[PDB]
């Protein structure tokens, strides 16, 4: 998941988004 | 940009993204 791809890999703000409430 | 972003770092990321409408985060 994101906690994963934004640590191992890079991710976008955008992406990050989707964890939004 | 892109990000690279572990641990605490990604925290508040998602606090800067999400802000008031609160997040939740969720590693396996
Ligand atoms: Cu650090």
């Amino acid at each position: 998941g994101i906690v994963e791809q934004c640590c191992a890999s890079v991710c976008s703000l955008y992406q990050l988004e989707n964890y939004c409430n | 940009v892109n990000q690279h972003l572990c641990g605490s770092h990604l925290v508040e990321a998602l606090y800067l993204v999400c802000g008031e409408r609160g997040f939740f985060y969720t590693p396996k």
